[PDB]
């Protein structure tokens, strides 16, 4: 199993040109499915799924409780700043928070935030209190454990998140349990005396994917460079892993490419 | 280290003549605001989502631009990235092949 | 569900 929910919240004094200065985005799965900015003003469906299966007042509702966050995340960074002694320039406020359901049955849940990108507070561990990262967040930290703050979230993570969590797997099982075979290619580049042989597997999912480059037989990706998952427009994900060869020994590599959509593990060669 | 780093890449395999999305992700930069232009042989290219910017655990902010197009043959694409952590605009040159 | 932040 191992689903999850997430919700990442962004407040910046400098957006900036034509950007909206508040957003939240959800995401279920590593999936992007609901959007909010100041600029549209209202939730928005990023999947078909939860559209399908959602009436009017659940945008309503989302819509206004991302307009209220609004506000108060307006609030929220005229107060950090004035506790950072701060008179002007770019600053940000970020939330991030959700709930994950492992194949146990069981629950995790987090909330934490930061300020111009570095950790301001959280709840911690056991939902009962709030830990403090830095000196200016302490005032907070007594003002919501006296506002009983730590309580309702503990609430929110470990009923109200999780029962959503579990209507939206529902709802998207098919999408979230598909399978896309990426498109696999090899090439070879070369502006110096050394050989660089790329491999790029393009349009994969699900997420997890394993991508290696062998040197006549034995992986030889002790010192092969790879560029991490990234995504594409359309719920894929892209990857692609580099190796220097010596010219000369470039028919001795091969990338390998495992991935869950897959007949058989791709094994692929170098051919100018 | 803040800078944004850059990979430019199209959605399928690039083929001559053939329909395609060129792609540019900028990930681990703060602060939030960053500029980040498709271009095709040194100018802006035609209907780009930039839409689409969330970050990590860590906190830094990652923007995937995308856009719809056709690899012209003997053209140059790249993505302009502009950043306050950076002195001057970034080119990330995108390969074909 | 998103859901109300704390007023700091």
């Amino acid at each position: 199993e191992l689903h999850t929910l997430r919700y990442i919240r962004t407040a910046m004094t400098d957006p900036g040109p034509g950007q909206p200065w508040f957003v939240t985005v959800g995401y279920v799965d590593g999936e992007l499915f609901v959007h909010y900015n100041s600029t549209a003003r209202r939730y928005v469906p990023r999947t078909e799924w939860i559209a399908a299966n959602t009436d009017q007042q659940y945008w309503d509702g989302q819509t206004q409780i991302g307009q209220l966050n609004e506000q108060i995340n307006r609030e929220n960074l005229g107060i950090r700043q004035r506790r950072y002694n701060q008179t002007g320039g770019s600053h940000t406020v970020q939330w991030m928070f959700g709930c994950d359901i492992l194949e146990d049955g069981t629950i995790r849940g987090y909330r934490q935030s930061a300020y111009d990108g570095r950790d301001f507070i959280a709840l911690d561990k056991d939902m009962k209190t709030f830990t403090a990262a830095v000196p200016e967040a302490v005032p907070t930290k007594r003002k919501w454990e006296e506002e009983s703050e730590p309580e309702r979230w503990k609430n929110y993570l470990e009923e109200t998140c999780v029962e959503w969590l579990r209507r939206y797997v529902e709802y998207g099982k098919a999408e979230l349990g598909r399978r896309e075979r990426p498109e696999v290619r090899v090439w070879g580049k070369e502006a110096d005396g050394i050989l660089t042989l790329s491999c790029r597997a393009h349009g994969f999912y699900p997420r997890p994917i394993v991508v290696s480059w062998l040197k006549d037989g034995a992986v030889r990706g002790q010192d092969a460079h790879s560029g991490g998952i990234v995504p594409n427009g359309d719920g894929t994900y892209h990857t692609w892993v580099t190796i220097e060869a010596q010219p000369g020994d470039g028919d001795k590599y091969q990338c390998r490419v495992e991935h869950a959509s897959l007949p058989q593990p791709g094994l692929y060669s170098w051919k100018l | 280290d803040l800078t944004p780093k850059v990979q430019v890449y199209s959605r399928f395999p690039a083929s001559a003549g053939t329909k395609n999305v060129l792609n540019c992700f900028a990930a681990g930069f703060h602060p939030p605001k960053i500029s980040i232009t498709l271009m095709k042989d040194g100018v802006p290219m035609e209907g780009a989502q930039y839409s689409d910017m969330s970050f990590n655990d860590d906190w830094t902010f990652q923007r995937l631009v995308h856009a719809d197009f056709t690899p012209s043959s003997g053209s140059t694409y790249a993505c302009k990235v502009e950043h306050e952590t950076l002195k001057e605009p970034q080119v990330y040159k995108w390969d074909p092949e | 569900i998103d859901w109300f932040d704390g007023k700091e």
